[PDB]
């Protein structure tokens, strides 16, 4: 739904932005997939676990 | 903001300034430089006498305007007006030398 | 109504009562019940108007019942409110007082009267008595007087002398004062005494003295008796909406010296004590100072808010006066303002919003409405677009059709920043922006806001379209490349697309066509980037206007022959057969320009930018964080740098090196291992792709975005992937000092807190200076181009002599700017002719184009004279010839535009981007010596003996390739003429030894050498081979000193061995700090030594500020020898002997080196002593040429550091502007000394010289000032009070009675007329035509 | 011609000069009712006159002739 | 504020300069929308007429 340019981070000197994008992917992809499996109730305990 | 014709001034009857109470933005100083570098004397001539310091100038502007015809007619400015008066009260003799 | 001039003097009481509509009395502004005037008050309607249009106080006379006639219940005649802005008013003051601005204003009437401030202001306080006459010859005129002595005059003679206090007084000494005596009696006792501290104030007093005389202006008038008041408008008492009142403190002012005037009036009749009558006089003369200027004089009056009152002369003064914020700036209307945004739309074209364009052409509606016939009435068709139906929008789209818009952004530093677009309806809410033009405007899209201007008038829409359109704008008037280049995405695309990969996709297909190229890429059978064979159809103009095809095939990439579908039919296909960088299209744009036209340049540049955009799209390109790659030598190198930092440590802490020597170290060790760890990143990133394709191995080019981001300069540089990526070098704490611990860590393996903490000194420092220095910036371009004024064409070729020599500056270091482009556009002021005789090329005259240029590079020419802007003889202004051709048309300048205001933009522009012993030769050539004294050492080498020698490199051509500096009494390696190669120390000089060696040969014994007396006897303990020590006047006795110990050269009977060729005497004389090698009994040889005596912006503001150096260089005005005369009387005095002419003397100080001695001879304009160098002195000695050139290159030399490139011709233009002023030393038709405009001596000497006198003019002498002083030293009055210190110019321009005939740009622009410029040239002549014929 | 204005200022020989002759072509074209010599061809007040100055049928010398027959003419009528 | 997808690629242009491009799902869903309050007073006087 974002879309940015890639040649402002370089000379900007801001790298932080990308770690924090590849952090939040990461995030999202674990409630991703607690989401997935939420949604057929494999277990309570098996929830735990993960 | 955008303005047409709105609000004037007091002592030198100019546009305002300010989206708030609706008034004109300022012709600043620099971009008279510019334009005059350019070379198009009329431009800045209705820039600084037909826009803002003429009392009956601009009337006639929007008269002939709405009239069909983009005509200009010039005028002293007012604020030039206001100089000359202040400089004569001030104590110093002034007068504009006429033909 | 139309003038001629404007007219300014002084005030007589006479016209001052005869402006005024009558006389104040009564303090009262306003009733507090009703709201009607007050009679005789400050808004008495009789005296100044009726309040309401065509209405009287009463009733009587009213609806034009009555015309003009005067109601006589209250008094007032019916007419205009519009009269209360015209109609004025006096107030008659009891007791006569001062006025203020002739007073403290430095005096201008301290030196009409010849008295001492303090006297005058003892006089204006009543506490000091002045005799304007006296009887006896006791007393005398204008002699102070204290109490006690007064009354014993009094008391001695009574009535025979004449003596009083107050500014009666000073009106009396106005009055008795005879100014034709005064003036036939200075003149003459003048010239009796050449007393130079008395003649600069002799000539003001007699120029004073005579402004009176023949300005019908009496000093009477200097003394204020009736005072003029405000007409009421200018000084508003209105109401406000909150039932409240507000005015301005010009009432407070007028309501305190009426109220103690009429108290004075009281207190004279009745007959109060003396005392009481002084003070009331003293507040009352204080009151009107107040009110003339508040905070002058005294403690300034302050209101009931505690703040000073702003009095009238603060409203006419400073940036907030009525010249800068309401005269030259002002408020406009048909305006809007707007956020910008990014847009496909073509080059001359501007999204404007359809809300803001209703409103801004809501006139245009009404009348196009009326005319239209769906409107009845005017107010009909405004509730229509109150209602906003289809029908407007109907007009809309028709009536903003072909109607230019101006665009602005703040601030506007250049003359690109107003743009002409076709406006374009866009459903939003921002102003859409070409991209390619956001350069132009250095603005970025983060939220910056921008300007729209609508112009009404025909004429105004004819110069938007023809003058102010984008398209017309391609190159910057400051130099002639293009501004239209691609930023950053189309030249990323560009340079994606325009790649070679070796194992793309089909490689080695041969295809016939770019069209079908083209849909194998669509197709995606074939990659963007892979090599091919292509058959290519290309064209070139070689006939005479003719274009002829040629076809062939070429081995290339996808990309290049998809690119071929844009080039307009008029291009070689190697221009577009690169990689595409940011350079490549820049100068193939270039190319394309001036090939082909203007109209293919802007298509070109449309579809470049579009398929730029299309390609950059299709590609897809991100920054990941594997992207930033980190060598796996970082942390080593950093350990094979520690290692050395702790052995220094501890090398530092055994005491065997010194603080100094360590810190040296430490710095360069980490500089070197900054630039491994830089070195191996580059390393790492510029050929880290490898890849095979059919065979074992190869390395390519990167394809990194980071390293296409980089080498493309579309953004950044590879010096930041070093900060990116590898340690972030060292930094600067902000004493001035470096940190000598780095930040070894990067960016991506993070900081530590203290790393960060360091690193934010520098970070701040440096959003400090950009915070601050802005401001400076802006008021050197308002000081640049308040004296760039009125630099306008008035011909085309005044057919002058010739101008300025050009060379390259190849001097210092490698040839930087060569003659190529420093002579481009230039023309010539003589016949120059190639380095084979009698081959000439222009007729004195001729526009140097790149043909022209192109055959004099072909040849060794090295040097031409080529017409200035300073050299230019026309009067009151240039002429184009002497100018060159324009850098925004390419052709020459034709006459009409002004080239003052934008060389002054040129030159200011950058100014936010500038805030902050032996010699080897390096390229073969011959080794040439200019203005070389050789001699031969001992050895049969070449040695000089000289300091105005300097070495060049003479190439097989014959133009010198390098110049470098040898001083005196150096030794060279190699003689003259020699043709060597690069790499060998040529010539040695000892830095701190300078010798004062002898060009003769012969025996040296010690002679005038007495010992006790001006020398010490001083020996070597280790050597022993050592003579008499002379020492400096500090260290030597002072018996002896009153002679400079000469050490001559005798032979074997004891005589001067003269100069070979000349009858001259040969002796050396010995300065301190010569102690001689020799001893007495030996000789030296030719070229041996006797005595071995040991040794940003405001950089560019003080320039033009002309400021004088702190230790200027002392030079020669005359030829001849030089000598010493006055010795050790608080600094030294030098003697001039020339050949004929006479002794001129000149304190020199002894502490600084010399570079001549007692017994040398040296020329007029020549270095005697060292240092920074004054141009007031080297216009005075040397020509206007010289300083030129100083000025050119010295600023020149600022802007090449920061990589900036202005054309010269944009800043000796000023310098033009600089030399206007000349002094007079002869006479004939002016004064003795007194400055004057040079054209005005020049058309003074027109008539002297030519048929019309024999000879009577003087002869003049060109001066030079600072920029302020000169904008501020014009004909003109209102120009300077425009400026700055208007107080002073105007106080001036008063007492002098002059007139402005409006012949300034600025002058016009306060007047609101037509500016001569342009098209205003083209009425302005129309205008002086009929002036001439009357 | 209609976005580019090269081809007139030969016809005219300044750049200050187009905008004159446009100008002064333009006011007797609109408020006097004079029909253009060049041919409208959909186009709005202020560019047939670039048009027509492109193809050159104006100069001003030749706009000081049809100016004086024609007040001539008319002081002929009433005389 | 809010937290949403994002992708560096160069699009068509729109993102020549710092710019932003925007998905309609975005204002769709109301991530961004806002609420501004304002008050406005109108007086009552005795004027003397």
């Amino acid at each position: 739904d974002i879309v940015l340019n890639p040649l402002g981070v370089p000379s900007r000197m801001n790298i932080g932005q990308i770690l924090e994008t590849h952090l939040g992917m990461a995030a999202k992809g674990i409630g991703d997939k607690i989401n997935a499996m939420l949604k057929q109730q494999q277990e309570v305990a098996k929830l735990r676990e993960f | 903001h955008a303005r047409s014709t709105g609000s004037y001034s007091l002592v030198t009857q100019q546009p305002l300034g300010g989206k708030a109470q609706f008034g004109g933005q300022r012709f600043g100083e620099m971009e008279v430089w510019a334009l005059e570098a350019y070379g198009a004397a009329y431009t800045l001539q209705e820039m600084l006498t037909v826009k803002s310091d003429d009392v009956n100038g601009r009337t006639k502007m929007y008269k002939n305007i709405v009239d069909g015809n983009h005509q200009m007619e010039p005028g002293m400015p007012e604020s030039f007006n206001v100089l000359l008066k202040e400089i004569r009260s001030l104590g110093i003799n002034i007068e504009l030398e006429d033909e | 109504e139309e003038f001629d001039a404007i007219k300014i003097a002084l005030a007589s009481p006479d016209m001052i009562r005869s402006w005024s509509f009558g006389e104040v009395k009564k303090p009262e502004t306003i009733n507090y019940r009703t709201f009607k005037p007050e009679r005789d008050g400050l808004f008495c309607a009789r005296i100044f108007g009726p309040v309401k249009d065509y209405e009287c106080l009463c009733g009587k006379y009213k609806r034009l019942k009555h015309r003009g006639v005067i109601c006589e219940k209250c008094g007032v005649e019916v007419t205009q409110t519009k009269v209360r802005r015209e109609r004025m008013g006096h107030i008659e003051l009891a007791s006569p007082t001062a006025h203020i601005w002739f007073l403290k204003s430095l005096s201008r009437i301290g030196l009409l009267l010849d008295m001492p401030l303090r006297d005058i202001e003892r006089v204006l306080y009543f506490e000091s008595y002045v005799v304007i006459e006296g009887g006896m010859t006791n007393l005398e005129r204008q002699q102070i007087l204290t109490e006690e002595q007064y009354l014993d005059a009094l008391e001695e003679f009574g009535d025979e002398f004449d003596a009083k206090m107050g500014a009666e007084a000073i009106q009396a000494l106005l009055k008795s004062m005879d100014l034709e005596q005064e003036c036939e009696q200075l003149r003459e006792e003048l010239n009796e005494t050449n007393s130079e501290t008395k003649r600069k104030k002799l000539t003001k007093r007699i120029k004073l003295l005579e402004a009176f005389v023949q300005s019908g202006n009496k000093p009477e008038w200097m003394i204020l008796t009736v005072l003029p008041v405000l007409p009421p408008d200018l000084r508003p008492l209105v109401p406000l909406d909150g039932g409240r009142f507000a005015t301005s403190d010009l009432n407070d002012l007028y309501r305190r010296v009426i109220n103690r005037n009429n108290r004075l009036k009281r207190l004279l009749d009745l007959a109060a004590p003396d005392i009481i009558v002084r003070n009331e006089k003293r507040m009352l003369q204080e009151a009107v100072d107040a009110l003339l200027d508040n905070g002058r004089r005294g403690r300034a009056i302050t209101g009931s808010n505690k703040r000073p009152l702003k009095s009238l002369a603060d409203m006419i003064k400073g940036k907030q006066g009525r010249f800068r914020q309401n005269l030259l700036g002002k408020r406009v209307d048909y305006s809007g303002r707007s956020v910008i945004t990014v847009g496909y739309l073509r080059l001359h074209q501007c999204g404007l919003p359809k809300k803001m364009a209703l409103e801004l052409f809501k006139p245009f509606i009404y009348g196009k409405l009326e005319l239209r016939g769906l409107a009845t009435t005017i107010k009909a068709a405004k509730k229509m677009v109150e209602r906003e139906e289809a029908v407007v929008w109907d007009i809309l789209d028709e009536v903003i059709r072909e109607h230019p818009v101006l665009l602005n952004r703040a601030p506007t530093l250049h003359r690109l920043g107003i743009q002409a677009f076709e406006p374009v309806l866009i459903e939003g809410k921002a102003i859409q922006l070409h991209p390619l033009v956001c350069a132009a405007y250095n603005a970025d899209f983060d939220g910056d806001q921008m300007a729209v201007h609508v112009p009404l008038t025909l004429e105004a829409q004819l110069e938007a379209r023809a003058l102010m359109m984008s398209t017309n704008n391609i190159l910057s008037p400051a130099n002639g490349e293009p501004i239209i280049v691609p930023s950053q995405d189309v030249v990323l695309g560009l340079y994606y697309m325009t790649r070679d990969c070796v194992n793309a996709k089909g490689e080695g297909m041969v295809l016939t066509g770019p069209k079908e190229a083209e849909r194998l890429y669509r197709s995606g059978l074939a990659s963007l980037h892979a090599r091919v064979k292509v058959r290519i159809t290309e064209y070139e103009k070689d006939a005479n206007g003719e274009l002829v095809a040629k076809t062939s095939l070429k081995d290339t990439t996808v990309g290049r022959a998809i690119l071929w579908m844009i080039v307009p039919k008029g291009l070689p296909y190697s221009i577009v057969n690169q990689a595409l960088g940011k350079k490549a299209i820049s100068k193939m744009l270039n190319t394309c320009y001036r090939i082909l036209g203007l109209k293919p340049t802007v298509i070109f540049a449309d579809q470049i930018m579009y398929t730029g955009f299309a390609y950059a799209a299709r590609s897809g390109a991100s920054v990941g964080i594997d992207d930033m790659v980190i060598p796996e030598k970082k942390h080593e190198i950093i350990s094979e740098a520690e290692a050395e930092v702790a052995e220094i440590q501890e090398q530092f802490q055994s005491g065997l090196v010194t603080a100094g020597e360590r810190y040296n170290k430490v710095i360069d060790i980490w500089a070197a291992a900054n630039d491994r760890v830089s070195k191996a990143m580059m390393d790492n990133l510029q050929t880290e792709t490898v890849i095979n394709r059919d065979g074992q191995e190869e390395k390519q080019v990167s394809f990194n975005s980071i390293y296409m981001m980089a080498d493309s300069g579309a953004r950044g540089s590879a010096a930041q992937i070093r900060q990116l990526a590898g340690m972030r070098g060292l930094m600067a704490k902000p004493d001035g000092s470096i940190i000598e611990t780095p930040i070894t860590a990067n960016f991506r393996e993070g900081l530590n807190v203290l790393q960060y903490f360091i690193s934010t000194h520098g970070a701040r420092k440096g959003l400090a200076d950009t915070a601050l220095k802005t401001a400076n910036s802006g008021y050197l371009t308002r000081r640049l181009v308040d004296v760039a004024q009125d630099l306008v064409v008035t011909e085309d070729d005044c057919g002058t002599h010739e101008g300025i020599m050009m060379t390259p500056v190849i001097e210092g270091g490698d040839v930087k700017e060569p003659l190529r482009d420093r002579v481009l556009g230039r023309v010539t002021a003589e016949d120059v002719l190639k380095p084979g005789t009698a081959d000439i090329l222009v007729p004195r005259n001729t526009l140097l184009h790149e043909q022209w240029c192109d055959l004099l590079e072909e040849n060794s020419v090295d040097a031409v004279k080529v017409r200035s802007v300073v050299s230019c003889d026309t009067d009151f202004g240039v002429c184009a010839h002497c100018y060159g051709r324009d850098l925004a048309r390419g052709h020459i300048i034709n006459k009409g535009e002004a080239i003052g205001v934008i060389a002054a933009q040129s030159i200011g522009e950058p100014g936010t981007q500038l805030t902050m012993s032996s010699i080897q030769v390096k390229n073969k050539g011959s080794i040439k010596l200019s203005n070389v004294k050789s001699v031969v050492n001992s050895s049969g080498k070449l040695v000089i003996t000289s300091r105005n020698t300097e070495l060049k490199l003479i190439d097989e051509f014959g133009r010198t390739k390098e110049s470098y500096k040898v001083p005196y009494g150096a030794v060279l390696a190699k003689g003259d003429g020699e043709q060597v190669a690069g790499g060998e120390t040529v010539a040695n000089w000892d830095p701190h030894t300078m010798p004062v060696i002898t060009e003769v040969s012969g025996f040296v014994r010690f002679t005038d050498m007495i010992d006790g007396q001006t020398i010490t006897r001083q020996t070597d303990e280790l050597t022993g081979l050592s003579s008499l020590v002379v020492l400096d006047s500090a260290e030597r006795t002072a018996g002896g000193k009153d002679l400079r110990p000469a050490l001559k050269i005798v032979d074997a009977q004891g005589n001067d061995v003269l100069i070979p060729g000349t009858d001259m005497p040969a002796q050396y004389f010995l300065p301190g700090k010569a102690i001689v090698q020799l001893e007495d009994g030996v000789q030296i040889s030719s070229g041996d030594t006797l005595a071995r005596i040991p040794q940003g912006l405001p950089r560019v503001a003080d320039l033009f500020e002309a400021r004088r150096p702190k230790e200027p260089a002392i030079l020669a005005e005359i030829s001849g020898i030089v000598s010493f005369g006055k010795e050790t009387k608080g600094k030294r005095r030098l003697v001039i002997t020339p050949v004929d002419g006479s002794p001129y003397e000149e304190m020199i100080p002894k502490w600084r080196q010399l570079n001549v001695f007692e017994g040398e001879r040296v020329e007029r304009g020549d270095v005697i002593s060292d240092g920074p160098e004054a141009p007031h002195d080297i216009l005075r000695l040397r020509g206007v040429h010289a300083v030129t050139r100083y000025i050119v290159n010295e600023v020149q030399d600022v802007y090449r550091l920061q990589g900036v490139k202005i054309n010269d011709k944009h800043i000796e233009v000023i310098v033009r502007q600089m030399l206007r002023k000349a002094t007079i030393v002869n006479a004939g038709s002016s004064d003795f000394l007194e400055g004057e405009q040079v054209e005005y001596s020049r058309v003074k000497i027109a008539n002297r010289e030519l048929e019309a006198n024999g000879k009577v003019g003087a002869t003049y002498s060109r001066d030079l000032l600072g920029i302020t002083k000169a904008s501020l030293a014009t004909e003109s009055f209102i120009s300077a009070a425009s400026f700055q210190e208007t107080t002073r110019v105007l106080t001036e321009a008063a007492v002098a009675g002059k007139r402005d005939e409006l012949r300034g740009l600025k002058e016009n622009v306060i007047v609101g007329r037509l500016i001569p410029a342009g098209t205003g040239y083209a009425y302005h002549q129309d205008r002086m035509r009929r002036r001439a014929a009357g | 011609a209609r976005v580019t204005v090269q081809d007139a200022v030969e016809k005219i020989g300044n750049r200050f000069d187009l905008v004159l002759v446009a100008a002064r072509r333009a006011r007797q074209m609109q408020v006097g009712g004079k029909d253009p010599l060049v041919p409208e061809e959909n186009d709005k007040t202020t560019v047939i006159a670039l048009r027509e100055i492109e193809e050159g049928l104006i100069n001003n010398q030749i706009l000081d002739v049809r100016e004086r027959q024609e007040q001539q003419e008319q002081e002929a009528a009433e005389l | 504020g809010q937290n949403m997808r994002v992708a560096f690629m160069p699009w068509n242009g729109y993102n020549f300069e710092d710019s932003i491009l925007v998905s309609e799902r975005v204002v769709q869903e109301d991530r961004f929308t806002t609420i501004h309050i304002q008050e406005l007073a109108c007086v009552s006087r005795d004027t003397k007429l």
